[PDB]
């Protein structure tokens, strides 16, 4: 009658114990802090309407990508056979995004795309034309 | 599982962006159904390379159903050799 | 008040209101505080009303 | 023989490959197989994976880890571990008259609608795989609770660890 | 016992006591009134044949048949008006109608060919019907109903149905509009077509063998479902969907529920099946994500 309890797994490193613990701290402090400013300012607008989808843009992908946010769309719509268009001027500070997904839709990948990139661009996609468009921000 | 770690352990070799996986089939009740077979197929299976260590960027999946034939002897089923995936990419550098 | 609907068939549609009301309604028929039906979708669970509007599913 | 992924959920039937490679004594065969289909191999086999057995009065409690069961943050269910699983229903075979309660439990990192969706989804995959062996839908109950009732403390990391579970319990009448 | 040769269809009025069952036998057709007035029974028929029209009346049941043998008659017209009405039985292939029609409980039992129509608000809780006759009941609102079916009929009903359990076993076809039910137990086990649209708190299903289940426009929230050897099913799970595919056959879904599981065992397949296209189609979660 050999005792034991269930959990049993690799051994730890006290380094991975710091940092998780340093992450779990700042992980409620993004919670708390984000269910303050959705509290505070409710949102009315989707961007469903400013990028619907279509058929072959229900193909899907998985991505890892660390860069800025140009060539990423360029490869999304040359998969998805749309032409690519870009307005306004590109600014010295280039505009960096950083995805990390696993299986979804690219539709869903072009709107997460739209909001890291906050107020700095915005993703447009005109399906009767068949267009993906990227537009850039007046600011500088 | 073999021949995918196989696969895989072919695709760990080189240095590439993105690979393209697409499933097609042969024809059996509608143009719906197969559609749904060949996204299913295609997905379990660029699911697994992803889960073992291919170095990719992006892996796209479709499934296209049984609208591009590269042979005209449409006798077999799943037997016959139209039926298939095909994973693609370019080298990089 | 606002109206979702329940079961969609083609031909016929099952409606429930704000207030628990239910009501059946045809191709064409009296609806009030929506207007005229002109179209009833079945692959689709939308119906639309003549002043513009489109009522769909729960959610 | 035996299929990997679950043998098409048929009953394998064991004994004789025991009673062949002893054929191949009789006695020696139905020995071995006499000690093996018992209930307490069984529940020494679950000690030896890592699946927790209580028994107190006439309620029977399983613990069963998501950490070695299930893939990480998903309601996926975990392949590889597939002799467990039938090692479950072997050892549930033998009540076939009680209801059985399936309750999923996570930690308390995260916000608390992900804890009690990912429990409650959790929970019906275990009960999916449950029914799907045989047993009948008015015997099973599935329910998730979040961060609810702990059974150790979360500031620690081994007992966090310890936090994440499965219940099984069922009665005898 | 004579023949119906030589002889024509005439008019004929006769009078009759209280009654609350009806059974008809013999080749004819029928109709059905619902009146304030007397009991009354209306016989088109040969008046060689009125006689052997028979028209008795045991303990409140009316018996409109055949008398003294049948060896041979072709036309029988039958018009009825009563009050209540709370057995019907028809054998003999024929035709009954009838409309406005109002209950608490009746019972049908329709066999060999009864090609019958109705048209009223019928609360039944029970129903029969034995072998190769079309169906066509327009307005059912009952609490409760159980139906089993043996033969090839070809049955649909309109209304609203708490129905509790099903089971089929022959090349029968049903279709109900509108179900407000609790708890479906369906067993299919031959050839079976079944339609059913509406909500359904829980859901059990189980196909055999060649069974068909449209259960598209049937909006479930708990949904359990069972297929073996080349079944079809339409599912459409809205919080909580459990499949088992085992050999060669199809569970096909049509809406995304919250939580999904699903196994397959030798051949079987579970498919999505939706549009592509909808404007508004929404994409697996964390939770929803299986992989078949």
């Amino acid at each position: 009658m050999k005792f034991k309890k269930p959990p049993i797994n690799n051994p730890s490193d006290d380094a991975t114990i710091k940092l998780a613990e340093a992450a779990v701290s700042v992980s409620d402090s993004m919670l708390e802090m984000a269910k303050v400013e959705k509290v505070i300012t409710p949102p009315s607008k989707d961007n469903t309407l400013t990028i619907p989808n279509a058929y072959n843009l229900q193909a899907r992908a998985s991505v890892d990508w660390s860069g800025p946010i140009e060539e990423l769309t360029a490869r999304i719509a040359k998969a998805a056979h749309f032409r690519f268009r870009v307005l306004g001027k590109s600014p010295s500070v280039p505009v960096l995004i950083s995805i990390s997904t696993k299986d979804e839709s690219l539709a869903e990948i072009l709107r997460d795309i739209d909001y890291q990139a906050g107020k700095k661009a915005s993703i447009h996609v005109y399906p009767n034309s068949q267009v993906v468009e990227l537009r850039y921000a007046k600011i500088y | 599982y073999s021949l995918l770690n196989e696969i895989a352990a072919f695709l760990k070799q080189f240095r590439k962006i993105a690979i393209t996986v697409t499933s097609y089939s042969s024809k059996y009740v509608s143009v719906k159904r197969e559609r749904a077979l060949t996204l299913a197929r295609s997905r379990v299976v660029s699911e697994y390379l992803w889960s073992q260590g291919v170095d990719s960027r992006i892996i796209f999946t479709q499934g296209l159903g049984s609208d591009k034939p590269i042979t005209s002897y449409t006798l077999g089923g799943d037997r016959s050799p139209n039926a298939r995936v095909e994973i693609t990419f370019r080298r990089a550098v | 008040i606002i109206y979702y609907i329940q079961a969609v068939i083609p031909g016929r549609a099952w409606l429930i209101g704000s207030n628990g009301s239910t009501l059946t309604v045809r191709e064409g028929s009296k609806i009030p505080g929506y207007g005229m039906v002109k179209l009833i979708d079945s692959l689709q669970g939308r119906i639309l009303t003549s002043s513009g509007q489109v009522i769909k599913f729960s959610q | 023989c035996f299929h990997p992924p679950y043998n098409n959920f048929q009953p394998d039937r064991r004994a004789v490959k025991r009673v062949g490679v002893d054929t191949g004594g009789g006695t020696v065969g139905l020995v071995a197989s006499i000690y093996r289909d018992s209930k307490r191999k069984i529940i020494r086999d679950l000690q030896k994976q890592d699946i927790q057995y209580v028994e107190y009065g006439d309620t029977r409690t399983l613990i069963i880890p998501t950490d070695k069961y299930f893939m990480f943050s998903s309601p996926r269910l975990n392949e590889i571990c597939y002799p467990g699983l039938n090692n479950v229903i072997r050892l549930l075979n033998f009540y076939p008259q009680s209801t059985i309660y399936v309750a999923g439990f996570t930690d308390n990192v995260g916000s608390r609608s992900h804890k009690r969706k990912l429990s409650q989804a959790q929970a019906e995959t275990m009960m999916t795989f449950l029914w799907a062996n045989g047993i009948a839908a008015k015997r099973l109950k599935a329910e998730g609770y979040g961060d609810k009732n702990a059974i150790s403390d979360n500031a620690i990391i081994h007992g966090s660890a310890q936090n994440r579970r499965i219940e099984i319990q069922w009665f005898t009448s | 016992e004579v023949k119906k040769q030589g002889t024509s269809s005439t008019r004929q009025f006769r009078q009759v006591s209280s009654f609350n069952q009806i059974v008809v036998q013999g080749r004819l057709n029928v109709n059905l009134h619902t009146g304030y007035n007397k009991p009354e029974v209306m016989l088109r028929g040969d008046p060689r044949d009125l006689v052997q029209v028979r028209t008795i009346v045991k303990q409140n049941t009316l018996y409109v048949s055949l008398g003294q043998g049948y060896p041979d008659y072709g036309a029988v017209t039958v018009d009825i008006k009563t009050k209540f009405l709370n057995r019907f039985r028809y054998e003999g292939a024929g035709v009954v109608t009838g409309n406005n029609l109002r209950t608490s409980y009746l019972d049908l039992y329709l066999a060999n060919e009864g090609t019958t129509r109705l048209a009223g608000n019928i609360g039944l809780q029970k129903l029969e019907a034995v072998g190769n006759g079309v169906t066509q009941i327009n307005g059912v609102s009952s609490r409760n109903l159980q139906i089993v079916l043996k033969g090839d009929p070809k049955v649909l009903i309109s209304g609203f149905v708490n129905l509790r359990q099903l089971d089929m076993y022959g090349k029968g076809t049903l279709s109900l509009y509108w179900i407000k039910s609790d708890t479906l137990t369906i067993r299919a086990k031959k050839a079976a077509k079944i339609q059913l649209a509406g909500i359904v708190n829980r859901l059990d299903v189980e196909l055999w063998d060649f069974a068909q289940f449209k259960g598209k426009y049937l909006r479930a929230q708990r949904s359990f479902v069972k297929t073996h050897d080349k079944s079809v099913a339409e599912i459409s799970a809205v919080n909580h969907q459990s499949s088992l595919a085992t050999d060669a056959s199809d569970i096909y879904y049509y809406n995304l529920s919250k939580t999904r599981a699903d196994f397959m065992a030798f051949n079987g397949s579970v498919l999505d099946m939706r549009e592509w296209g909808q404007s508004d189609l929404k994409d697996f979660d964390r939770y929803n994500k299986q992989f078949p």
